[PDB]
């Protein structure tokens, strides 16, 4: 089995976009008038910080980002020189809907628009290198039903 | 409050 | 030199399949991120790869329940990785 | 008894990422299915799991080229599997 | 590592939907007036037959299916009793576009509408068991660009 | 003919 090289120290950047305060969405986007502040999200930001620092990544946290601010942060990292890194990780903690995440302003960013900032052509210094995105958000407002199975 | 994203 | 696809070498870890909610316990964190971090911290030092770790996350999150709505949560990775991905420690 | 999500235990093997073509050689078959079958036949008897096999398919298809358009093809699995999937033989 | 049970003989059904003749799409769907017959697709149907028979699946091939015919075949297998099977596989060989496959008639079937026929609630005899779908189709008409990397 | 899906 071929394995991605994972030897640099640090391994790479681990961005954390940690969206908590959705007052602006509530005020500006009529259908989001009741979407709640994401109380407790800092516990995930901290868990990701502990975890990926232990795995030798440089953590880059950002709190409470509108859609425009998210694209600006991603552009900064797309334009950085990752030549001496072996990997790039981006964690997004926010509200979302089908195929999108919401900024704190309730504007929408399609997930493909976030990941595609780091294609090989847009970020050649990450070409051939793993790019990992973790998206903690809803993807709709339906509840996933359960099914009964035998215990393991 | 006690629940989703 | 060699050429590979522009969209190669990605891993997208979604907390939920499309159309559905994912859960956040305000006093603990989210089902997905807390399970992900626990599995990474336990299994990365053993040399396990990320797809194996994310399979375990699927297993663990699948056993959680929202007993107010009888709800479940199904995480979903998608990938264009061309090699095994390990995070040595 | 235990409950798991309705959409658990799926594996979707896509020949291409969204928006893009996948290739079919009329005299050989498709890049994706022919690579998939070769990898399954070689690696399933060794006990390799399907996510490892599909990673190799990503690797192999990524090295193919359409020299008329300078085109590539990037396959993409997505999964809600909760356990390792092997096809013993 | 937990592993799905894979011991039954046969392991399960392996459906093959092998779409070759798109004359009806060319005649009926204006934007598909030039989409070609999928010459050589039988080579994939045969390769999948050899491969999955070697892996102990019962192969169920179907040639040249409209969208309505595809849903009818999937309904037949959703209603079958898979209690004595350990797995289910469905291979679709066709034309497609973003998020869909085309029937030979050029109608569209969203991929989610095909896979969701086999959820645990719709097919309880496959609950807890792996359901595998292989989709060989385009997902749009763009060419994926290449990026230069160092050789392994 | 010599090419995609």
């Amino acid at each position: 089995d071929k394995v991605y090289q994972m030897k640099s120290k640090p391994r790479g950047y681990c961005l954390i976009i940690n969206n908590h305060n959705f007052a602006k969405a509530r005020e500006k986007v009529p259908k989001l008038h009741s979407i709640r502040d994401r109380n407790g999200t800092h516990l995930d930001a901290g868990a990701l910080t502990t975890t990926f620092e232990e795995l030798h990544f440089e953590i880059k946290p950002h709190d409470d980002c509108t859609v425009e601010q998210i694209y600006e942060i991603l552009k900064i990292y797309q334009l950085m020189d990752h030549s001496n890194m072996d990997c790039f990780i981006c964690c997004i903690l926010s509200h979302g809907d089908k195929g999108i995440i919401y900024g704190t302003d309730g504007q929408e960013a399609p997930i493909y628009e976030l990941t595609s900032q780091f294609t090989g052509l847009k970020c050649p210094s990450l070409a051939g290198k793993p790019k990992v995105f973790f998206i903690q958000a809803c993807q709709g407002d339906n509840y996933q039903k359960g099914i009964p199975v035998e215990t393991d | 409050x006690d629940x989703f994203x | 030199t060699r050429y590979i696809p522009d969209e190669a070498d990605f891993l997208l870890g979604m907390a939920t399949v499309n159309n559905c909610v994912s859960y956040r316990n305000p006093a603990e964190g989210t089902w997905y991120i807390q399970s992900l971090c626990q599995s990474l911290r336990e299994r990365c030092p053993r040399g396990d790869d990320i797809l194996t770790i994310l399979t375990e996350v699927n297993y663990e999150v699948s056993n959680k329940d929202d007993k107010k709505n009888m709800g479940k949560q199904m995480p979903q990775p998608t990938f264009t990785l061309r090699k095994k991905l390990v995070f040595p420690s």
